[PDB]
RNA sequence: GGAAUACUGCCAGCUGGGACUGAGGACUGCGACGUAAGUCAAGGAUGCUGGCAUAAUGGUUAUAUGCCGCCCGUCUUGAAA
RNA sequence: AAAUAUGUAAGAAGUCCUUGUUACUUAAUUGAACGUGGACAUUUGAAUGAAGAGCUUUUAGUGGGCCAUUUUUGGUAAGCAGAACUGGCGAUGCGGGAUGAACCGAACGUAGAGUUAAGGUGCCGGAAUACACGCUCAUCAGACACCACAAAAGGUGUUAG
RNA sequence: GCCCUGAAAAUGGAUGGCGCUCAAGCGUGUUACCUAUACUCUACCGUCAGGGUUGAUAUGAUGCCCUGACGAGUAGGCAGG
RNA sequence: GGUUGCGGCCAUAUCUACCAGAAAGCACCGUUUCCCGUCCGAUCAACUGUAGUUAAGCUGGUAAGAGCCUGACCGAGUAGUGUAGUGGGUGACCAUACGCGAAACUCAGGUGCUGCAAUCU
């Protein structure tokens, strides 16, 4: 919950004479630890199959590492969410570098603006918007032009000591 | 802090001297401790222990009570202690011989055991003989004999003594005590 | 004035400071209350089997 | 005024099993109790008689009596700060043997049987039942069984 | 040790034998604002498998 | 280790031996604790805080 | 295709700075290193040097300074009230 | 028809074989109880703990309680009255909540060094005017559990959907 | 979501106060730092427990010596002074 | 395997309707002097097993049959709930963490099992 790691977590039902080698489930899993990714893949397990822990075990946990973690990349984002009157669905797009990145700015976007704490999100599906121009937020669309460029008005370096003999410029 | 499950500072509810002072026992006891320190032999371990005793747990042992333990078999010419005081019982005719070591005796009671052609030494005696404490029988009195212990659990039904001051009928024989007075106890 | 009615407030606290322990148990537990005939007969039962024994003595 | 008669709070608990009413069958009737016994109690409220009183309900205790329509039944039971005897004249419409103990006896027989065919081998037995433990490590396969990977659901009324 | 870490026949007797360890506060912190939550809400109280470690090496 | 890369090689996954072993430190003070997980701190020897002990795992403990 | 590195963990790997303590008072124990005689950081500090005399230092006291401290006794679930 | 609670059992006072007693009981040396004699001790019959277990006698105070979470009754309600389990206050200081019986943290011999809890770190005040992404402009902003309240209803403010 | 309206009480006042507006406000995350009579190590007092020891051998045998653990307190109990 | 007598568990056995039933048994059935009971030889009692009949009882078979039983990753890991937090929220109430976990619903299978004794193509 926190800086985040991708993990793949892939369990299954435990076995039964009747049903020796029952099938496996997988799913992606955001986390910091691991000890909590596998705590996740059971809360989700449990309310999509018929199954708790006591009567499951999980077989697999794997990081996964961005492929082309230096490449910026134009996220799409579904989830559902608590909000303190409804549930919903919602859409949003994040350009970073990896998902990983991202997920630690929906996590933080959805506080900001929804104030929703991590505990009332699901994250639906994650995904590296091809084609630009599937882009349909316009906050990263404006991003996508032809030689992007813009300055940065106002600089204001912080300073070391507390007293200046001289008045700042903010001039960058 | 601790979560005791012991209660702190508590003292072993056990005797460690004679609450006594006559010089002479605390001389017996020094004695005892020393033999009881120095070998094993259960026997002194148990005399220094018994030599603690308050008068109530020292009740009497009669000279009956020593001439019928010795009808024991394999035991009438053991020597039997009595950390304690020996009495004289008029009620058995025949008594055998054997020494005794008490911490006293009444006067009828090394009588009967002497013209019995028997012994009457002291528990100090008695140390130098058997060190290891070998071939004695120790004999304990009755404590539940006594009359104090009479009323305890006194409550209905427990058939046991009223203290009552004075006895007769118009003493506590009335309501309480029969079916034709109220109830019965 | 009213006062309180009731309360087992601090009673488990009370009762278990030196409490519960278990019941006492004996091999040869009372025979309060067993059926007077077999009592009866069983006091017979045991007098004979006591004899026996002294006569596999002699 | 409150009222605390002998069979208060008992409206449920006396009450037969629905479609279990009428007479009791002769099973219970045929059931044989010597003493020390170990008698589970469960009123019967057809049969008024040998009636346990409410407390003993659902109580477990051995026959420390047999009689000619009931057996005589020792519980414990807490008043206070302590355990104090109980001896209970139930008739045995309401009686049962307590399955826990044939678990044990049967073990007891089991655990004889295992503690000869090793003296009879001069090998060692190991007779203590053992908890649920851990679990050893395992090898699974995914020859026909490529891990369905599953993600969470969008909300939906379905109203 | 070796006794302890494969558990193994005497385990009992063994790890009874040893007094209880008494762990110093954790040299570092505890990693987290509050420890009366889960290890899996933030932090400490639960298992929190195979980072106990971390933990009680600051402990000792 | 080879263990999992076998299995990792053979198409497989190597799942490991639940453990058999956990240390269990107390956190938490003496005052204000319920009977029932009081009973059982004591019975671990578990009873003051940041002391710890060694626990074998059973379904009973 | 062959590497690096991050992250995590291990070392009975090697080292610098700072702080508090020095209980015990012959010897007896477990070791360590030595080819050896012996040596040692191994069941609790020693060594070297220096300072102090109407004084260094310590005790009491007054005052100031920082922080903190409501009136006791009592009855009461509750008192500075 | 749960959950939480709740009874009992997990062996030497046991298991087995042989055959003794009696006036009970049986058609019946059949049973029933209680025995003699023989055999079975590595885990002897799950876990964990044990700071020892058992036991007697006797006497003080007390016999107005109150509070919190949860369950819960009366009442529109109450800092109201009244029960359930537990933990507290009372009897108890210490650190935090400015303050405060009851919250949080933690319970106390005289001390040194370290580390922390709950809570904090602009200045009062010990401790980053630290780092990071948003949000918000109030001619009545807002600022931390217990807690010192705010509601229906509205807004072409602004944000995300 | 935040912000605005809805939102009226009597001495002058209270996010604790000052003051704070890309916060010193609201939501979330990362580290570092401050600090209880609590935790870890050590000295000392006491209490409790376990042990050694007057074997011929100067001055306490209710003593000397070694070891571990513990220490809140009204009403009240006992003890040593 | 039928059938009967005495049963055990007491619907997988009961309910409704339609058929089918060799052999033995059971049954219906014939009779009223006798013991015996009735307003009524219908029940009850006695007598013959002789005059008759499988019509009924009884036994099975059928039925998208009513009911009842069994299952199920059917619904539902839902409802409820033990434990946790200086969690969200003005509140009503809610989310999360470690655990336990149903009812209805839906579908699927089923419709007596069995002991003792006797007897039968
Ligand atoms: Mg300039
Ligand atoms: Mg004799
Ligand atoms: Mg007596
Ligand atoms: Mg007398
Ligand atoms: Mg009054
Ligand atoms: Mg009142
Ligand atoms: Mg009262
Ligand atoms: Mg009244
Ligand atoms: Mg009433
Ligand atoms: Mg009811
Ligand atoms: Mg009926
Ligand atoms: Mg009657
Ligand atoms: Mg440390
Ligand atoms: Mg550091
Ligand atoms: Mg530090
Ligand atoms: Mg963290
Ligand atoms: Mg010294
Ligand atoms: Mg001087
Ligand atoms: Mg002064
Ligand atoms: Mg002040
Ligand atoms: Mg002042
Ligand atoms: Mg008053
Ligand atoms: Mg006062
Ligand atoms: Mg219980
Ligand atoms: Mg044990
Ligand atoms: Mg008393
Ligand atoms: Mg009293
Ligand atoms: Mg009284
Ligand atoms: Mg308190
Ligand atoms: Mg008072
Ligand atoms: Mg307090
Ligand atoms: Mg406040
Ligand atoms: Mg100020
Ligand atoms: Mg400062
Ligand atoms: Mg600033
Ligand atoms: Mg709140
Ligand atoms: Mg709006
Ligand atoms: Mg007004
Ligand atoms: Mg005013
Ligand atoms: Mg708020
Ligand atoms: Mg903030
Ligand atoms: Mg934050
Ligand atoms: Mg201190
Ligand atoms: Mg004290
Ligand atoms: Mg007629
Ligand atoms: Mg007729
Ligand atoms: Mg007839
Ligand atoms: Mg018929
Ligand atoms: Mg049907
Ligand atoms: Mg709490
Ligand atoms: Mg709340
Ligand atoms: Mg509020
Ligand atoms: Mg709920």
């Amino acid at each position: 919950m926190a800086h985040f790691k991708e993990y793949q977590v892939i369990g299954r039902r435990l076995p039964t004479e009747s049903v020796p080698e029952p099938k496996l489930f997988r799913m992606r899993i955001f986390a910091s630890n691991e000890v909590i990714a596998k705590s996740r893949y059971w809360y989700f397990l449990q309310k999509l199959h018929k199954v708790k822990k006591a009567s499951g075990e999980i077989v697999s946990i794997n990081q996964i590492n961005e492929a082309h973690p230096t490449k910026v990349k134009n996220f799409g984002v579904w989830v559902r969410y608590d909000s303190r009157s409804g549930t919903h669905n919602m859409y949003k797009e994040i350009r970073d570098v990896s998902r990983v990145a991202a997920v630690e700015t929906l996590y933080q976007d959805m506080a900001a603006r929804h104030r929703a704490r991590f505990r009332s999100i699901h994250i639906l599906k994650v995904a590296e918007i091809e084609k630009t121009a599937d882009v349909k937020r316009q906050y990263v669309k404006q991003f996508l032009t032809k030689d992007l460029k813009f300055p940065l008005p106002h600089r204001v370096q912080k300073s070391t000591k507390t007293f200046s003999y001289k008045r700042p410029s903010t001039f960058y | 802090g601790i979560d005791h499950t012991s209660k702190q500072h508590k003292r072993s509810g056990h005797r460690t001297a004679p609450k006594s002072d006559n010089v002479y026992l605390k001389l017996l006891v020094k004695l005892y401790t020393f033999l009881a320190r120095r070998t094993d032999a259960p026997f002194n371990k148990v005399v220094l222990k018994a030599l603690f005793l308050s008068k109530i747990n020292r009740p009497p042992v009669s000279v009956s009570r020593i001439a019928r333990a010795l009808k024991q078999e394999g035991a009438a010419n053991k020597t039997v202690v009595v950390v304690g005081t020996v009495t004289d019982d008029a009620r058995i005719f025949e008594f055998p011989k054997t020494t005794v070591a008490a911490l006293r005796f009444t006067a009828g009671a090394r009588a009967k055991i002497v013209k019995a052609g028997g012994e009457c030494i002291t528990l100090d005696q008695l140390a130098v003989r058997a060190p290891k404490g070998q071939n004695t029988l120790i004999l304990r009195g009755p404590r539940n004999s006594r009359e104090a212990v009479r009323h305890f659990g006194m409550g209905p039904h427990k058939g046991k003594a009223p203290r009552i001051l004075s006895t007769g009928r118009k003493f506590e024989r009335a309501r309480g005590r029969r079916r034709s007075k109220g109830f019965k106890v | 004035a009213k006062s309180k009615n009731h309360t087992a407030h601090n009673q488990t606290r009370k009762a278990h400071r030196n409490g519960i322990k278990k019941p006492k148990t004996y091999k040869y537990p009372s025979l309060k209350g067993v059926d007077p005939k077999f009592r009866r007969n069983h006091k017979h039962a045991l007098h004979g089997t006591a004899k026996a024994l002294a006569a596999a003595k002699k | 005024g409150k009222s605390h008669g002998y069979r208060s709070r008992t409206r449920y608990m006396f009450q037969r099993d629905f479609r279990k009413h009428g007479a009791v069958h002769l099973s219970t009737y045929l059931k044989v109790y010597k003493v020390g016994d170990i008698v589970d109690i469960k009123a019967n409220g057809s049969i008024q008689k040998g009636m346990p009183h409410k407390f003993y309900q659902g109580k477990t205790g051995v026959v420390y009596n047999v009689t000619k329509s009931s057996v005589g039944v020792i519980i414990n039971k807490m008043v206070g700060n302590r355990y104090l005897e109980k001896r209970l004249n139930l008739r045995v419409e309401h009686i049962k043997h307590s399955k826990c103990r044939q678990e044990f006896l049967e073990r007891v027989k089991a655990n004889a049987a295992k503690r000869a065919e090793a003296k009879a081998q001069g090998v060692a037995v190991q007779l203590k039942r053992q908890p649920a433990q851990p679990r050893e490590s395992r090898i699974v396969s995914t020859e026909g069984n490529v891990p369905q990977t599953l993600a969470p659901v969008p909300y939906e009324t379905f109203i | 040790i070796h006794e302890i870490i494969t558990v193994g026949p005497h385990f009992k007797q063994a790890n009874n034998f040893l007094w209880p360890f008494k762990l110093s506060n954790p040299s570092g912190g505890w990693g987290v604002p509050r420890k009366f939550k889960h290890f899996i809400q933030g932090g400490s109280f639960g298992n929190r498998e195979e980072f106990i470690n971390k933990l009680v090496k600051s402990m000792n | 280790i080879q263990a999992k890369r076998d299995a990792k090689a053979a198409g497989s996954y190597y799942v490991e031996a639940q453990h058999k072993l956990v240390f269990v430190v107390r956190i938490k003070g003496i005052n204000k604790i319920p009977p029932k997980p009081r009973k059982v701190l004591q019975l671990l020897r578990l009873t003051r805080i940041n002391s710890g002990t060694f626990v074998k795992v059973t379904k009973a403990t």
